[PDB]
Formats: structure tokens, C-alpha cells, sequence
């Protein structure tokens, strides 16, 4: 999604 | 007649929010000093308090009912549009009519005009953000209808990339007839009058106030050397 942060912050 | 699972939502609210939200606002230490002076010596600071303010906003969506049902992308495009606009709301808590400054305990940590102009930011947004806090603190929402806001306007189905609107749209009314029930049922008038309306209003500020800051983002992004000031979660959510 190049957003990894803001996915692995989610869950 | 407010809904038992209504006044359940209420509650899960308002406890999502004292969990991600410290009134003390000790963490801000953390963050690399304010200078005050020298241009953009602010950013620093305010950068690293967007970027705080990203993870409480994402901690808060956590626990919105509903969320967790939708895709993970659904929740990446929800989190990366309205996490500028949920801070804008969310800090209207710490804005003080008496300065027209967002109050953090702290001369330090008091935030105001000039501030915020150090970041990088043209009046263009300036002038309409100060005015959106004013609007917001007339209202003298309840915390119920403060924090009711926010999850509104973090799923909302129109926002863009979404995946699939037809479930975010169900999360998000479940939440608004909430909010209808309360304001009827739990505010009292002349506050309580065309509440809804002007909440709703808010929301329509705060998607103009996002286009403004995407072009100042742009703006002062535009250039590497200011770029590199940014968190990694800021140029995440908002450009790289
Ligand atoms: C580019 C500079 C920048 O800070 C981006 C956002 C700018 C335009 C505004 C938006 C909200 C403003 C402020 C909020 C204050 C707080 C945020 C909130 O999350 C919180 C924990 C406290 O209430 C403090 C003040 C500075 C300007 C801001 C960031």
C-alpha cells in the first residue's frame, strides 16, 4: 500500500 | 429515547479519547525544542507535534466501533485524510480565546500566529484555521459531542482511495444518529439549537482547511532541505 507505518501502527 | 447500545458507543468514545489524549501534555518535552527566534525554526517542533498527534489519532480510530471491520486499506485511506483534520478538532481543546494561541501549560508550549508561521505556513491557512477554532469554541460542545466529531470525520466515505464506501457510509451514520439522539435527548436549548447543522459545518471547514495545508505542505516540502525537518510519519501521511 506504501504505507508502512501507518498500517503496522494500525494492526 | 437515547439507545442503550447508543450510550455504549458514547462511552467507548470518550474513554478512546482519554486514553490517547493527555490534558498535561508532559510528552511534548520529547519533542525537539521550540525556537522562537530565523525562518522555519519553529517547524521542528511543530513537525514533531503533528507527528505525536498522527499516533494518538490513529490510536483514537483504533477504537471507533466499526473500524476494526473495515479492510486495512479502507483504514490507511480513512487515517492519511482526515488525520490533518482530526488534529485541527482534536486541539481546539488546547485553543484559548483570551491569546487566540493553542494553550500547552507552557510559555514554551503555547502556540500561537507567529508560531505556526515559523512552520511554514501562509496565512492562507492561517486566517481560516484561528477562525475554525473560534467557531468550534462557540459551540461549547460537550465531550460526548467533541469526541463523537472526530470519528465522524475520520469515516467518512467520500474520502479519497476508499475502497469500499457502502461500509464505511454504515459505520459513519451509526455514529451520526448517535450524535442526533445526544443533542436532542442530552443538550439543552438555545445551545442545543441547529447543533447538529453546525457540527456538520465543521466538518465542510475542515476539508477546505486540509486543501489548504496539502498546498502548504507542498510548499515547504517542496524542497529537500525542509523536508528533511519532517518526521518519517509525517512525510508517510502527508507526501514523500
Ligand atoms: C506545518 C505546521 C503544523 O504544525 C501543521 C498543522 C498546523 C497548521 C496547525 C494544525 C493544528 C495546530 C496546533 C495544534 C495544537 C495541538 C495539537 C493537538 O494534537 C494537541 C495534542 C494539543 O492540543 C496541541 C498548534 C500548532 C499549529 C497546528 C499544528
Amino acid at each position: 500500500k506504501n504505507h508502512p507505518m501507518l498500517m503496522n501502527l494500525l494492526k | 429515547k437515547l439507545s442503550e447500545e447508543q450510550q455504549h458507543i458514547i462511552a467507548i468514545l470518550l474513554d478512546a479519547h482519554h486514553k490517547t489524549y493527555d490534558p498535561t501534555y508532559a510528552d511534548f518535552r520529547d519533542f525537539r525544542p521550540p525556537v522562537r527566534m530565523s525562518p522555519l525554526s519553529m517547524l521542528p517542533h511543530l513537525a514533531d507535534l503533528v507527528s505525536y498527534s498522527i499516533q494518538k489519532v490513529i490510536g483514537f480510530a483504533k477504537m471507533i466501533p466499526g473500524f476494526r471491520d473495515l479492510t486495512s486499506d479502507d483504514q490507511i485511506v480513512l487515517l492519511k485524510s482526515s488525520a490533518i483534520e482530526v488534529i485541527m478538532l482534536r486541539s481546539n481543546q488546547s485553543f484559548t480565546m483570551d491569546d487566540m494561541s493553542w494553550d500547552c501549560g507552557s510559555q514554551d508550549y503555547k502556540y500561537d500566529v507567529t508560531d505556526v508561521s515559523k512552520a511554514g505556513h501562509t496565512l492562507e491557512l492561517i486566517e481560516p484555521l484561528i477562525k475554525f477554532q473560534v467557531g468550534l469554541k462557540k459551540l461549547n460542545l460537550h465531550e460526548e459531542e467533541h469526541v463523537l466529531l472526530m470519528a465522524i470525520c475520520i469515516v467518512s466515505p467520500d474520502r479519497p482511495g476508499v475502497q469500499d464506501a457502502k461500509l464505511v457510509e454504515a459505520i459513519q451514520d451509526r455514529l451520526s444518529n448517535t450524535l442526533q439522539t445526544y443533542i436532542r435527548c442530552r443538550h439543552p436549548p438555545p445551545g442545543s439549537h441547529q447543533l447538529y447543522a453546525k457540527m456538520i459545518q465543521k466538518l465542510a471547514d475542515l476539508r477546505s482547511l486540509n486543501e489548504e495545508h496539502s498546498k502548504q505542505y507542498r510548499s515547504l516540502s517542496f524542497q529537500p532541505e525542509n523536508s528533511m525537518k519532517l518526521t518519517p510519519l509525517v512525510l508517510e501521511v502527508f507526501g514523500n
